[PDB]
DNA sequence: CGGTGCCGAGGCCGCTCAATTGGTCGTAGACAGCTCTAGCACCGCTTAAACGCACGTACGCGCTGTCCCCCGCGTTTTAACCGCCAAGGGGATTACTCCCTAGTCTCCAGGCACGTGTCA
DNA sequence: TGACACGTGCCTGGAGACTAGGGAGTAATCCCCTTGGCGGTTAAAACGCGGGGGACAGCGCGTACGTGCGTTTAAGCGGTGCTAGAGCTGTCTACGACCAATTGAGCGGCCTCGGCACCG
């Protein structure tokens, strides 16, 4: 009720499951607008659209547990953009 | 006969002698690499195998998913020493705070 | 097909974070978080996009995309390779 | 096809009988053998090729898994291979 | 290898300056490295297709995986003239 | 030659041995080692070109490794295509 | 860029690790050297991210905790 | 050799640090890096020592240094 | 915790194709011998680097107040989505061949090393 | 004083011309899967409002760290010598590629069944 034990729950029980969160038909209609301006008129299978969203979805919680491990460290329970900025600058992706 | 089980494994060593002179790693394969191949395969798959099932019985399922799979492979410090860049699919996170 | 990032709709990342392990997300976060989705997904892609060119193709295959990653360094397991 | 399904269900009901593999389960486990067998054998590979011999024999893979995997696991792995290769050679 | 291949380039490019030991060992080491990663790409693309050959087709797709847009478009751009002036010159025997 | 036909001071040759030596396909079709030879050209020509700029910058004429580091370094796409990379004294 | 570890401290603590791993061992000056280099720089560069974890964290010193939550980010524990 | 991770003496480690980029140091960094030189030296002598153990060679040479900072990840360039 | 339904995993037979088996051989590599690089151990001097305190202060850390900005929750909109269908574009196969690359005989000429003059 | 440019000489791999065969280029052909559309329905996103908690800045304490100086030390230097063993050659034989004949192990089709999901 109280703000907080709600956020818990949530990571609780999103933390076990494994079912996909980020919406099909938008990250397909994403994914057909970034491929657009490499190749025009181009077709993706079904299951690659699917590979890009599991393997998109596996990078941004990796690199969201990393910012939390960031904002952790600064004596923070909030993410910031700095959080992310630092954790992708270490990583060496930047 | 063959030699899977002259060697006694469970593994196919001429699968696996066809997939080292397919892959073309060297221009000629020796006799031993595919059979010392085919074993460490074999313990290696047979290590993953016995995670899964005792996180796939501790999950109380009889039958084994890639979310035991990721489980197992991310609670040794060895397989996930080995099989850190890698996402398993439908594999999900081990529940930490 | 004009804009799509927002397609990554707020819940959707706050959803994202929340089983990263994060309990509290900050408003500003999820502009930088398609950013930063976005540049992962246009790295991936043209390497995807690539191999299909290589193929003399028009269909990216799944094939194609977990290549793609793995030319990246993060492997994809569960759609065959 | 070239595939260890069935191979991965042997095992399987060698060590945990009580269980049962799925589909989805089988081509992930499928995938990672097909990788680890393709990061030992190029490592093996790129030794053969260090000292200059163009083969691959029980020496190179050997050292490829001990030089791959470290600790405990390279152990037990490096003394099963052995175990299997000497089995092998006693069938003369 | 390739020790006055790198003379021959500074020659015409920054005139009047010249090559230490330890940088002509550093960039044969870099050449090197740069043709073996490239080769090792075009086998890769070409298994992937299953073909057993690297041709053209395979190095351009190779250095197009490799060096991004904003340089690999040049280095492609300068093979393909490479590629035709070899194919004119051919062409007359 | 055919670094004589091709407009390449970057050795046509020695790279196509290279090749078959390195086993990295059954066969090396005829332009795979004259575009590899053109790409490796440009790589070099630049790359030497801001070596040389950082000599002069440095007012020292003769490349040193530190000065490979710094034209590597100084570019983002150099940066990005050798970033795991340490110049021995550089 | 000239070389910061002195080079017979590290030249024996090679042997020490490696007489540990392989007895009966000789090392050829020019692996000692590579060794070092690869050490200055692999050290340089966990320097800089623990010094960018410093700054992001309202501090100028670095601490034990910032060395770790590097090495963590990195990938290697 | 007994003692020997000592050689990685405190000024080599602070000047290390200020090639780094950091202006101030702390007094346990020093042996948490010696830690981590450490666990590095042990993985790269390890794969350096195979190397060496597979061709056969009792000095571990530059070529096979290199070649395990390059399987690391690390590779090294004006050695081989 | 119990009752009901769904379907993917399991087990038996057909078989076929990939794995075995046997013989050849010509070369890659095992093995012996030998020379000479250079790795290791030691001698002493010197000096640059480390080492040990004293210390004054820069700065990490705790405390406190704020104000604002995310969280929870209710409501409305809205777009995912699931079911189904039409259409055809291009993945995937297959037969002919023809042109390109492996392989082999020269042949030398660019490449490499060296002596010498000259400048960094 | 060491290194680069210009003769000078040696040298072995690039190259020209030819042969041979097979990799894959190319033209049809099939039909699987992808795209586009319709439509209810309904779970989820968008929006707004109240409120609490926590990010941030200021302030004070006390502690631990960079700097300086005197003392210790062992690194680096330069020989000096001893000899492991790297590298090379010589050679010879064991073996993996190759091919022809054989066969049984695993894959697919089809019938059974209990685990997983849903609700009460």
């Amino acid at each position: 009720y109280r703000p907080g034990t709600v956020a818990l729950r949530e990571i609780r029980r999103y933390q076990k499951s494994t079912e996909l969160l980020i919406r099909k038909l938008p990250f397909q209609r994403l994914v057909r607008e970034i491929a657009q301006d490499f190749k025009t008129d181009l077709r993706f299978q079904s299951s690659a659209v699917m590979a890009l969203q599991e393997a998109c979805e596996a990078y941004l919680v990796g690199l969201f547990e990393d910012t939390n491990l960031c904002a952790i460290h600064a004596k923070r329970v909030t993410i910031m953009p700095k959080d992310i900025q630092l954790a992708r600058r270490i990583r060496g992706e930047r | 006969k063959t030699r899977s089980s002259r060697a006694g494994l469970q593994f196919p060593v001429g699968r696996v002698h066809r997939l080292l002179r397919k892959g073309n790693y060297s221009e000629r394969v020796g006799a031993g690499a595919p059979v010392y191949l085919a074993a460490v395969l074999e313990y290696l798959t047979a290590e993953i195998l016995e995670l899964a099932g005792n996180a796939a019985r501790d999950n109380k399922k009889t039958r084994i998913i890639p979310r035991h799979l990721q489980l197992a492979i991310r609670n040794d410090e060895e397989l996930n020493k080995l099989l850190g860049r890698v996402t398993i699919a439908q594999g999900g996170v081990l529940p930490n705070i | 097909l004009r804009d799509n990032i927002q397609g990554i709709t707020k819940p959707a990342i706050r959803r994202l974070a929340r089983r990263g392990g994060v309990k509290r997300i900050s408003g500003l976060i999820y502009e930088e978080t398609r950013g930063v989705l976005k540049v992962f997904l246009e790295n991936v892609i043209r390497d995807a996009v690539t191999y299909t060119e290589h193929a003399k193709r028009k269909t990216v295959t799944a094939m194609d995309v977990v290549y793609a990653l793995k030319r990246q360094g993060r492997t994809l397991y569960g759609f065959g390779g | 096809g070239d595939s260890f399904a069935t191979y991965f269900r042997r095992v399987l009901k060698q060590v945990h009988q009580g269980l049962s593999l799925s589909r989805e389960a089988v081509s992930v486990m499928d995938s990672l053998v097909h990788d680890i067998l393709d990061r030992i054998a190029t490592e093996a590979g790129r030794l053969a090729r260090s000292t200059k011999r163009q083969t691959i024999t029980a020496w190179e893979t050997r050292m490829a898994v001990r030089l791959l995997l470290p600790g405990q696991m390279g152990k037990l792995a490096e003394s099963e291979g052995t175990k299997a290769v000497l089995r092998t050679s006693l069938y003369a």
